[PDB]
């Protein structure tokens, strides 16, 4: 009786955000570090945050 | 009681349905077939409104509220306390 509701067309509800698929095609699972693995700073000259 | 000029207009005929079975007056009001259906429907609606008010818990004219059902019921019929009384009163 309040009038509190949100209206939407069903053709619009069935259309996903079109960038969800772009993301899933550019993502990969992490690689668990092994025992005493070689880091990026001992292989190139980089910056502290990513070293 | 009639107005000074009303008696000559109170003739018989001109009904859509019912003939002279309901062709009369109660006080100033004219009744016909559609006067009997109006009385029934209006009285039933008002009595149901006040029964719903009694079950709500308040008789204050400002605060009486009979509401439609939830959206999850769709176009079906709801239980009479959770919005079905509204449907009956609408009919």
């Amino acid at each position: 009786g309040t009038g509190m509701s949100v209206p939407e067309f069903v053709s619009d509800l069935d259309t996903p955000d079109p960038t969800i698929e772009v993301f899933l095609a550019s993502t990969s699972d992490p690689v668990i570090p092994e025992e005493g693995a070689q880091t990026a700073g001992e292989a190139y000259e980089n910056v502290d945050p990513v070293l | 009681a009639l107005l000074s000029f009303e008696r000559k207009y109170r003739v018989r005929g001109g009904t859509l349905i019912g003939g002279d079975l309901f062709d009369f007056w109660v006080g100033p009001f004219y009744v016909g077939f559609f006067g009997v259906t109006t009385a029934f429907f209006a009285l039933l609606g008002t009595i149901l409104i006040f029964w719903g008010a009694s079950q709500q818990g308040t008789f204050n004219p400002w605060l009486i509220n009979i509401a439609p059902p939830d959206l999850s019921y769709g176009l079906g019929m709801a239980p009479l306390m959770e919005g079905g009384l509204w449907q009956i009163i609408t009919i």
